[PDB]
């Protein structure tokens, strides 16, 4: 459960990283 | 992955410039050619 959890967080932030590269 | 190429794909948005340029010079040819075009005009009478 908690691997899932960190996993789908986790890629939440590659969609910022994302945000950030389009900056 | 993607991310290498998402930025690519930015990279090529990044030629235009360079045919605007050329427009400019497209611009200033013919404006000042006319003018020298009229002083000729005048030369040639």
């Amino acid at each position: 459960k908690m691997l899932e959890t960190e996993i789908l967080k986790e890629q939440q932030m590659r969609d910022i990283e994302r945000e950030r590269k389009l900056r | 992955q993607q991310i290498d190429q998402q930025i690519e794909e930015e990279n090529i948005r990044q030629q235009r410039k360079a045919l605007q340029r050329e427009i400019e010079d497209d611009v200033s040819k013919q404006r000042e050619i006319k003018g020298q075009l009229l002083a000729e005009e005048f030369e040639r009478e």
